[PDB]
């Protein structure tokens, strides 16, 4: 007979012959009902996803026949880990039913969300109208009841169902040999190997924190500078030292800063770089964007795409009667199908959106010769930072010249590059301390450091000495504010947004300096290059089957995560913001 | 000397690209402009010879590889392009002078008979437990997922397995004309050249 090694060989080569054949139907049945919406295609859907799940459940309970430590090599114990893991499966039958109905209880009270005034009451939006009042509203007393109303319609329901879905959860996370579901969520960062390249989940709690005290300095001049800014839109309503207030930070939740743009702008005279017309004048369309984005990845060494790209591909929205979801997604469908579904108009930001859509086709063209379960990025951050690091070199007048979009005759004074220097900076340093803060506080929650009276005590103390952002009016323990966003509500964790932030940088840090860069990193451009391509596919190539702490070394040449590279791209602005605010930084919290 | 016959490759259906058709022929005459003047010849791609000098000189062998292929793809078979073509398909081969014609078969040569679909093959590998093993081609050699690819597609990414061995199709319809390609490759003879053009 086998020993134990080989028995797992050849269950996972039965595993690999069969997995192929099925996935491709359950992903085409979908492909062909996400840009074809009837109710005769979401029925096929239904039926190819119950085939596959009922294949891999029946395979997931034949995998639990080999015990974990005997296997040896590293690559087959990788995929037996993925394939035993019981998962939800380990509550009983009326725990399971509960947990599956207040899943989805909440999700039903969130999306269906209404809100009138405590004027005259016959104006009553939905999110989507509450989205675009408090997106373009000047008004103190616009965006105050917005914001109370919003925090008292649906986070006012949601707490005696996030009180049961934490018990829920913790009570399904410690029957998988875990601690809490906060476990269970920093359980995606845990590798392991030889010296070096291992990583536990109790080291990446640390890590944040070590990270976000190194990046803090460059976000409290930041917000020293909206709080200048805000002080003259809005007087006698923000204190010179304090913190802001919540409802004036662009959206309802504050995660991003980018429509503080038009009232936090540096030297305003500079009308900025659009394309569009001189793309227009020039009678670009779709296939003409993709083709331009073809030959950008061609350039630094990449392979091109597949014929059964441009044939299948829904590169702009039907004028045949059908009804589709102008989402952009790239798909990875199977047997070397490769999609994009994304509805393009001739503009300057859908020509970014192509460069970074077919930054993952790019990806999943790489990794295409694994096994069925090591198809995927390293993390899970690591697949929309590789995207994203390749929208930088494309969005520089370095790149946007020699394409014949702009004139030859351009001026790149500094004024320019500080008033694009401070729109990315409200886009990326401006979201960082509101991630930080919400997955800590999820991360006490679950851990039981937070008794349920203190929901609301310890989320504005920590938005307090953490973000710097004050509350309008006292919001006492009832209320449930961080559960009226979107990724509280639907159970999704938030920490890869804060691992995919500090790993673009630090990729883009590495690509620079080897395509030999002479300047500031900002104006860096790898294309025409293929010395940056190669360190680029030797990371792209290992898919999920190496840590990532080695895939990370094949790029950056360092196994820890650092925010170093994120403070030399941001130098120009941290050098003219200590020059403009003076010694007005910091706040007190109150 | 004697007379060379186009008949094979004028009757009948082209075959797909990956089970191409070979047309090696040795002592006798030609006449390629009597050839290429049935056809709409749309890119003569040569390689290391002039289209004025394949037609005047005397060589010791002939051969030509025909199958159906549509001029979209055009950019596909040009040397050097790892590609679901080049890599699962078809290689030519460099060592030697060639020429790559594409014609478009025209309605009044009724002895060609239209396939139902174009065909290629999208990958042919051998399975592990660690991955995928992939079966690059030979210049100027067939695939090796030829005896399994021999069952017929039906639609799109339609595998084929015996044992280790795996191959995936992928065919697409037929609108207007037919469209072929031809690679006309030659060999020097030390001594003897025989095949000449006809005089
Ligand atoms: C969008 O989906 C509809 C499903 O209703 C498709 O309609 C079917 O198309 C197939 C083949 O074209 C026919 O055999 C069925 O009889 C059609 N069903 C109905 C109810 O008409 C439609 O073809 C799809 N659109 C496209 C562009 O393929
Ligand atoms: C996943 O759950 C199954 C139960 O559904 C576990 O299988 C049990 O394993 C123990 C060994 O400690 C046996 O004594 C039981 O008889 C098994 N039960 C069944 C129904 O087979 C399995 O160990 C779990 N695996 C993990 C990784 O949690
Ligand atoms: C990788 O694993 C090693 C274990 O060999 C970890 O080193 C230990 O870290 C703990 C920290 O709580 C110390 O108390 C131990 O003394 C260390 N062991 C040795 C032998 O030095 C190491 O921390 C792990 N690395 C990461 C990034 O998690
Ligand atoms: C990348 O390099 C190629 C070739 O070095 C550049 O293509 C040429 O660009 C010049 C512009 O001065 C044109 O006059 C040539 O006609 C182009 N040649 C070809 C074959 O297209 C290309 O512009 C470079 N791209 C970037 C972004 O630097
Ligand atoms: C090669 O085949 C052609 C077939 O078209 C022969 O026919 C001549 O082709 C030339 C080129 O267009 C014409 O100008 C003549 O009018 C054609 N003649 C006839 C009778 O049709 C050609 O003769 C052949 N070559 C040789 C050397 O015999
Ligand atoms: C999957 O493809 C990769 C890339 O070709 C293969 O990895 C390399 O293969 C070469 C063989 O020419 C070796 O010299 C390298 O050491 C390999 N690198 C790594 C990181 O493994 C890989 O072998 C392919 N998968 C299988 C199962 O063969
Ligand atoms: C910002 O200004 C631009 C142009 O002045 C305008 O189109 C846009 O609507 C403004 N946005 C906000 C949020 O005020
Ligand atoms: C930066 O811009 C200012 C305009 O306020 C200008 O005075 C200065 O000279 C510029 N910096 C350099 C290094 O030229
Ligand atoms: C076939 O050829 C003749 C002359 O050789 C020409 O008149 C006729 O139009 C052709 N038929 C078609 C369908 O092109």
């Amino acid at each position: 007979q086998y020993t134990t090694e080989e028995e797992a060989r050849r269950f996972l080569v039965k595993f690999n012959h069969e997995a192929e054949n099925l996935s491709h139907e359950s992903a085409l049945a979908s492909w062909d009902y996400n840009t074809n919406i009837t109710d005769e295609n979401a029925k096929k859907m239904n039926e190819a996803d119950n085939k596959w799940s009922d294949f891999y459940k029946e395979q997931s309970k034949i995998a639990q026949g080999f015990p974990l430590q005997e296997i040896k090599d590293p690559i087959i114990k990788l995929q037996l880990q993925i394939l035993q893991q019981n998962g939800s499966s380990v509550l009983t039958a009326e725990k399971r039913k509960r947990l599956s109905t207040i899943l989805t209880t909440m999700s039903t009270i969130y999306s269906t969300g209404k809100v009138c005034n405590p004027n005259n009451p016959q104006q009553c939006f939905t999110l989507s109208g509450l989205e675009d009042i408090m997106e373009k509203s000047k008004d103190y007393h616009e965006r105050l009841w917005v914001w109370e109303g919003w925090r008292s319609e649906v986070g006012k329901q949601l707490r005696p169902l996030y009180e049961e879905y934490v018990e829920l959860k913790n009570e399904m996370a410690r029957g998988n040999n875990y601690k809490d579901y906060g476990d269970y969520w920093r359980g995606d960062y845990e590798t392991e190997g030889e010296k070096g390249y291992n990583y536990s989940r109790n080291y990446l709690m640390e890590d944040v924190d070590r990270i976000f005290l190194e990046i803090k300095p460059l976000y409290e001049q930041l917000h020293a500078y909206v709080r200048a800014k805000l002080m003259k839109a809005y007087p006698s309503h923000i204190s010179p030292t304090g913190c802001l207030p919540a409802h004036l930070l662009g959206d309802m939740w504050g995660r991003f800063w980018t429509n503080l743009y038009n009232l936090t702008v540096p030297l305003e005279k500079e009308p900025n770089i659009d394309v569009t017309d001189t793309m227009k004048k020039q009678s670009w369309d779709a296939e003409k964007i993709f083709k331009e984005a073809e030959k950008f990845y061609s350039s630094v060494g990449l392979p091109n795409m597949t014929p059964g790209f441009w044939r299948d591909s829904m590169l702009t929205e039907p004028s045949d009667g059908r009804q589709v979801v102008c989402h952009p997604t790239a798909w990875d469908l199977g047997k070397n199908d490769f999609r994009i579904k994304m509805c393009t108009k001739v503009t300057m930001d859908d020509f970014l959106t192509a460069h970074h859509e077919m930054g993952h086709i790019q990806y999943d063209m790489a990794y295409a010769n694994q096994s069925y379960l090591l198809r995927n990025g390293a993390n899970e951050g690591f697949h929309e930072a590789v995207g994203e690091v390749m929208s930088l070199s494309v969005a520089t007048p370095k790149h946007l010249k020699g394409m014949g979009l702009l004139p030859s005759d351009f001026s790149e004074n500094n004024e320019t590059e500080i008033n694009f220097l401070l729109k990315q900076a409200l886009t990326i340093v401006g979201t960082l301390p509101f991630t930080y803060m919400l997955e800590k506080w999820r991360w006490m929650v679950f851990e039981g450091k937070i008794p349920k009276e203190q929901w609301m005590e310890k989320w504005w103390e920590m938005k307090r000495e953490i973000v710097g952002v004050v509350e309008p009016l006292p919001h006492d323990e009832t209320y449930c504010d961080p559960a009226s966003l979107f990724h509280v509500a639907n159970d999704y964790s938030f920490i890869r947004y804060f691992t995919r932030t500090i790993l673009e940088f630090q990729f883009q840090e590495a690509l620079c300096r080897t395509a030999k860069h002479q300047g500031p990193l900002h104006k860096c451009d790898i294309s025409n290059s293929t010395e940056a391509g190669k360190k680029l596919n030797d990371m792209l190539k290992l898919g999920k089957s190496t840590p990532w702490t080695y895939a990370l070394e094949k790029i950056a040449e360092t196994k820890e995560m650092d925010a170093k590279p994120l403070l030399n791209y941001f130098n120009p602005l941290f050098r003219w913001l200590k020059e403009q605010n003076g010694n007005s930084v910091g706040w007190s919290v109150d | 000397t004697q007379e060379c016959d186009f008949t094979p490759m004028l009757t009948g259906t082209p075959p797909p690209i990956y089970n191409f058709k070979r047309l090696v022929f040795t002592n006798c005459n030609y006449n390629l402009t009597k050839l290429l003047s049935l056809f709409q010849v749309s890119e003569f791609s040569c390689h290391q010879v002039s289209p004025s000098s394949l037609a005047t000189g005397c060589y010791s062998s002939l051969t030509v590889d025909y199958f159906a292929y549509s001029t979209d793809m055009s950019s596909y078979l040009q040397p050097g392009s790892a590609g679901a073509i080049v890599q699962f398909n078809y290689k030519q081969d460099f060592s030697n002078p060639t020429c790559r014609v594409l014609a478009t078969v025209p309605q009044n040569l009724t002895t060609i008979t239209k396939p139902s679909n174009y065909a290629y093959l999208t990958e042919c590998y051998k399975t592990s437990a660690y991955g995928k093993n992939y079966l690059y081609n030979a210049p100027g050699a067939y695939t090796p997922c030829l005896s399994l690819a021999s069952r017929g597609f039906s639609t799109k990414y339609q595998s084929h397995s015996d044992g280790e061995l795996t191959t995936t199709g992928y065919i697409y319809p037929v609108t207007g004309n037919l469209q072929m390609a031809f690679i006309i490759s030659v060999q020097y003879g030390t001594d003897t050249n025989s095949v000449c053009p006809m005089q």
